[PDB]
DNA sequence: ACACACTTGACTAGGGTG
DNA sequence: ACTGTGTACTAAATTTCTCTCCTGG
DNA sequence: CCAGGAGAGAAATTTAGTACACAGATATCCACCCTAGTCAAGTGTGT
DNA sequence: ACACACTTGACTAGGGTG
DNA sequence: ACTGTGTACTAAATTTCTCTCCTGG
DNA sequence: CCAGGAGAGAAATTTAGTACACAGATATCCACCCTAGTCAAGTGTGT
């Protein structure tokens, strides 16, 4: 059809095929069967999962580690936030041994609470062998997130932001003050004296009080239904996407691909394009 | 026996009202303890059904749920206890305290399903030995009195009663803290000028109060009280003068010293318009106060060269006190 | 778990059963490792420093102890100049709470101008002890021997742990899980109990409400709202709208009514 | 006191002072006299100043060079966009020197039309004294842009990235076809056979038919009035706000400023604090 | 100007007044320098591959020609085979425009089934010329000549050039600045006046219009909108609303309604 | 003398009308150029003002701008050339052009003073022999003629007239093209079955025209006529069957070498449904042609042996041309 | 009874994720 | 003396129509 | 007996509203932890 | 006629923006 | 088996009030 | 003679709606063009 192998010839705009003359709902099957004109123009549509956890209760927290002030002393830090009440408990001095996160975590708990999950990045002051082993000597679940994605812990990172732009203002101003005390204040802060939206409380008394609640539930996860979609390796090798054939086993936010090593795999939403 | 479904409030006042049977517990569970969990879980599915939803709360079942309330735990208690039925206990408390701050509570209805009898037949189990229960029951009551008015002065009233009752003789009613804290309640929520009933029955029993023994076990919170009495009230703070004093104990003891610790911890809301007609008084006891037998007076007597208004006070105004004050 | 629990922490007779050992499983777990300035609430303080037995080297440590319930927090430290008890209060007062009545004997890291020109910063009544005042000895010592115990507890078993995740554990559980008195109120639960609100008078009412909101996106798409109806719940976070399917959510939520 | 200079020892926000007990706004007051929370905050409420030139009936080109895939060999495309009407010039092959610009310019004149501005960036072969001398021997303008400033050029940056997926497209298809006429062909669907946008009108006749229009007319930049801004140095040395008194002569979106150097330069507004 | 665009250019004497130099003026710019099947409307093509003047080594010009307007189309390369005849037509349909018949000789370049298996791809009937048909060379071989004598007015003097500039301009002076005849336009605005819109009879009447929508953002400010307004001009861009200050500006638009 | 500030369309139908003098500028310019470049001035502001606002045209002027035209304009021309004040006819006609596709010009009102002998003191300009104001004049009445109703049919007749007059003996009045375009236009805008009148008219004097010499001139336009004639209308080409080979010219010429080209470029809407009763008087001087005088006939009658559905035509229904064909 | 048939080991190298 | 922007992609409005089949002319 | 006609698809077809990415480009280093191979000290045979 | 005063240059060196 | 988010910053609504000073008790 | 009361600031004070950036980090190379100095062929002094 010179409509159609018009299209097939230039890859030309649907508009373009209605004046040639072929009406609307033909142009954009056409438009929608064109492969390589589907497997280029990255345009994303997939609804986005902001679904960072579920927090029926409290205590399910998150780890992240992080490199402050490197005038001359690299100050490494660890924080840990709870995603109920958004309260955070902080820990640096310079080191990354396993044997300095579990002294961190056993200092966290100390301060509020005691958790019962826990989800950090791939880990390596984490995946050690030890640190799993101080886990399960307390009874504690532990997941680790996709490898090769930030945005994965959201939360924390923001928190992060919040907690160094707070200790650059005060070493902007008193600028001899040690650092162990302008961070016990900077936390006394971030916790008893801030509010956050019209829920209009302080992170801690949020944190303490509704416990008295009771717990809903949502369980039996079902309607299980593939599809078929081609989009892009993540490795951040950004490119032309990257078409598989297609999920093994859908899920709830992410999905599972097998990559032509016959290898599961598990891309989030955030990567995907749907196909017929 | 368990379900969610017709979605019939009929068939769920069934669900409420079959607990009708009533175990006897003190000694005997053998009898078929499973209708004893099923009832628990029974209570579960029904308080989270009533955090469900919204309209679960119609008139055919007010005086219903209060009537299951007294059937459940209207009785005696045996005058450090806990209890073996607890857990159980602790849920109809539960669901009745999410039962009466729920929305859709309205007050014009329970109305006349509110019982003066029956909140009699409520305060007088502060008397037991439970704390836990007293806790649960501190709160209960605080939120009626708070969502009450007639039965709120009336109580009032009934509470004046068990006062006297108690502070004349050796009551050992060991349930009081909870109810110095419903009035710590009250007491901020006022404003002056007021009726005098108030104030008058404070310096009618609450203060002879301190004539009884074992002050340990309330004397934080009767502190908190008089305090909490002060702020703005305070003003009525001229006639305070020598009530303790006269009321002061004769022996020694660390009863004393506590309420020196006390007496310490009051000279905080000062004024020096009256306080011409009391710093002598004042003196007459504290600065005479030396013959105590303690060892301790020795430094007990002047703890108050040392403040910053205090002090300031003994430079403020001195043109009485300067002789009496020991050179 | 619980004679677990217990090798991990060397608590007593008192706090297990609330975990689910009976009465003898309390005792026989006992039988296991054998033998191993008024009340002031809330908030005007009290502290001081100790020393303690070495493992090899004095390890000097302060601690600050709460008057009115009795919570405890503290730190080790090598030097004891003003400079350090100054860190080690305000680390303590990044712990709980920010008090505004402190008491403290004489000692030399007391008296330094730092010091003062760090209290006067915080609208801090610091007072003086009477020095050598063991009045409140029995309580406070009650206090200290308590940790001179747990530790040694600790590390006669296992030593090779560092020095401070003794402490980190040895608070976690002294604060945590204990009841001494009757009361049935952790030292921590108490220190924080949501103060009961004074009732005014003449008004009897309560304003516990947000009403609709509309919402959006439980899932997949894009399109107008739905009229969102009350909100049960709320946090940093999500709102528990109730949906019409006579169920829950949480979402991150769209609009704000007055209510 | 408590109230006041609370915040001069912690920084808390201004709802955190209230609830303490302060006052109402003059806690706004406050919170615009901390040089350091200023310097440290970012934000850029300063409006979005996003025009371009083009009043005059389609003659600014605004046209810039860019590279391309290798199949086993780099391809530099040179490409100038009129900003009325959207038309685009692009002649590649491999060189970048001066005398190849020149001769891009001197051939995508042909196709329509000589112009009577130009506009472009810093690069090596526009700075050349002989494009130069080119230029002002055809009797044409020439511009720059402020250096280090990408977006400044947002019209023919983003014309590249069409015509880059739309050869992706072809060479995903027929990977075999010579590398040029393959963008002969891109260039005719690109300029006859595609409708622009809500205007409807396909480039080229939108840019042929109206020239039977008269020209409005616009003039007086004018009313000067200074103030001050710590913003930022634009060398993407993101940081703390680089802080400067103040400007020396407004204009339209930019401004000028003087740098401690005493050297002035043009700022884009979108990287200035504004604090009077 | 009018002597260095002469030079630069360098056509002629008609075209040249039209910028300011009067009637002798014109002449005396002659006097300067001392060196000066059917009609088919528009898409009805014709071609043909040209040698040239080597000057060193010949190049192989190979041009397109419209018949109804009379624009050139053309470029230089080496080779001759249908590879590269190809992609000189499709630049030039790359150029204007898109033709439907297209008949140039019957040289092996154009009998290679290479050629027809682009030309059928296209819908572009191909109609062929019957060779030697000089009847239509004094006409073409005028455009062809035009191009040869004005290559060698530009570089006889400044040889300096490189063989590209100088066919670049070549074409830009003989499609935009010059006219054949009294018709008094030049070849391009002729070959692409947008045609008379044809009438309706019993529908006398015009559609001009976009409705009226709203506009916000002249300046530095958000908030509601304003008017609306028509819109009385459009393009890739802005559009030209009238603003209520009766005046003018050109904003990227808001709302688009239905007239 | 110049102004934009009362904004009173009164202040600016002044602006209008004062430019009620007129120059006689045949040779004589020397008096007081000034009050000339100052009109031009003053319409080239007046125009973008009509380009400025929306409320600018109400009825008080709408006679007066016919008027100030017709005076203007509306004179003799004498019978390649050019005019010397040529750039203020070019600007009275702008400004007039956008005057009228300007859109607040309602007809309803225009239409008593838009006037037949009006157009008629227009369409006599066409004869003139500068091409650039042909081309105004071409596009305004393009825009009349789209723009009226009874004036339309009116000027229908009013160009049949012309047609008549000019075909039927030697007018030189090499203005022609312009109207072509103009009936190309409307000869578009059609729907058959319908009057005859339109068909007739071109039966009558279209094709008879071609008795006319000097073709070149005007040859591509009617080409593209007759082509908008047929198509669709083209069924209607029964009866176009013989009428230029009737009108075949009889001389030795490039005129019929062009005419050829033309009949080449009309064989492209053959239906063989009446194309049976056409292919052979078609051949009857297609096939017949041959004993013309041009040494070009040799191939020229003989260019339909090679086209793609003319061949197989000529292999479709052959059962009755198949022995006239030369074997 | 000591030379070899048999092990660890330590200790690199290399890879992978932030 | 200088300043972000144009297209793709999918749900939702909205606007044609469309037989079902009711109605009394 | 049937022309306008609710009307439930329906189909069709317009519009609205967010996301994405063009920007000069890669290699190289670093803090850490795990698995797999490579010489370097230790113990049982035969008469 | 073989001792020194005068340019480029070539030809290095270095920097700045994409 | 696994998934973005919280604060800052300014214009605009909107809601207190508020003296101006009018009105008929 | 003055209590409710439009009402124009007004002031005050709430809300709404976008932007920004936390993510492991730098050095090094490359295509080009300009400015600044350094001996090295070429040419001017003194007889
Ligand atoms: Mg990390
Ligand atoms: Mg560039
Ligand atoms: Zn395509
Ligand atoms: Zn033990
Ligand atoms: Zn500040």
């Amino acid at each position: 059809p010179s409509p159609a192998e018009l299209h097939s010839f230039t890859h030309c705009g649907q508009t373009a095929l209605t004046l040639q003359g072929a009406t609307t709902t033909e142009a954009s099957n056409i438009l929608r069967s064109c492969h390589a004109c589907r497997k280029n123009n990255p345009q994303h549509q997939m609804p986005r999962g902001h679904i960072r956890r579920g927090l029926l209760p409290n205590h399910i927290w998150q780890g992240d580690i992080t490199h402050f002030k490197y005038k001359n002393t690299l100050y490494r830090l660890h924080v840990w936030v709870d995603t109920f009440s958004g309260a955070i408990s902080a820990t640096q001095k310079r080191k990354e041994t396993s044997s300095e996160a579990i002294s961190s975590l056993l200092q966290a708990i100390a301060y509020l609470g005691k958790p019962s999950y826990i989800n950090t990045d791939n880990g390596p002051a984490y995946i050690s062998q030890d640190f799993l082993n101080m886990c399960t000597s307390l009874a504690i679940r532990h997941t680790t997130h996709v490898p090769y994605n930030p945005t994965s812990s959201g939360l924390v990172q923001r928190s992060n932001g919040i907690l160094k732009t707070l200790l650059y203002k005060y070493f902007t101003d008193k600028p001899d003050l040690p650092m162990d005390n302008a961070l016990s204040i900077a936390l006394w802060t971030i916790n008893h004296l801030n509010v956050l939206t019209n829920c209009h409380k302080t992170r801690w008394q949020l944190h303490h009080s509704p416990r008295l609640q009771p717990i809903p539930e949502t369980r039996s996860l079902s309607n299980k239904q593939t599809h078929w979609y081609y989009f892009k390796l993540p490795g951040l090798n950004s490119r032309q996407w990257k078409g598989p054939q297609e999920a093994l086993q859908e899920a709830a936010g992410a999905a599972l691909i097998p990559v032509s090593a016959s290898s599961a795999q598990w891309i989030p939403w955030r990567l995907l394009k749907r196909a017929a | 026996i368990r379900d969610v479904p017709a979605d019939q409030e009929k068939l769920f006042i069934q669900k409420l009202r079959q607990c009708c049977v009533l175990f006897d517990f003190v000694s005997d569970p053998l009898s078929d303890l499973k209708w004893k969990e099923v009832k628990r879980a029974a209570l579960s599915e029904m308080v989270e059904y009533i955090t469900h939803n919204r309209n679960v709360i119609t008139e055919p079942i007010y005086p219903e749920v209060v009537h299951m309330f007294a059937v459940n735990m209207f009785r005696t208690l045996p005058p450090p206890t806990l209890e073996a039925a607890w857990p159980h206990l602790q849920l109809v408390y539960e669901f009745f305290l999410r039962f009466l701050e729920s929305p859709d509570f309205q007050p014009n209805i329970a109305k006349k399903y509110i019982d003066q009898k029956f909140v009699l037949q409520l305060l007088e189990l502060f008397d037991s030995e439970d704390p836990r229960e007293r806790d649960f029951l501190k709160t209960t009551l605080h939120r009626i009195y708070g969502k009450f008015l007639g039965l709120r002065a009336y109580i009032r009233k009934q509470i004046n009663n068990i006062f006297y009752r108690f502070i004349y003789e050796t009551e050992h009613h060991n349930g009081i803290a909870e109810l110095l804290e419903i009035l710590g309640s009250i007491i901020n929520g006022f404003a002056l000028p007021l009726k005098e009933e108030h104030k008058i029955f404070l310096l009618k029993v609450l203060l002879p109060l301190h004539k009884v023994k074992s002050l340990s076990v309330y004397h934080p919170q009767l502190a908190y009280c008089v305090v909490q009495f002060l702020e703005k009230d305070s003003t009525l703070t001229e006639p305070v003068v020598m009530a303790l004093l006269k009321y002061w104990p004769k022996t020694h003891s660390p009863k004393e010293v506590m309420f020196l610790n006390e007496l310490e911890e009051i000279l905080d809301v000062i004024e020096p318009s009256e306080f011409v007609k009391i710093m002598e008084p004042l003196f007459r006891q504290l600065a005479k106060c030396v013959s105590s037998p303690h060892f301790q007076v020795a430094e007990r007597a002047l703890y108050y060269w040392n403040n910053e208004y205090i002090m300031s006070l003994i430079s403020d105004n001195a043109a009485k006190i300067l002789p009496i004050m020991f050179p």
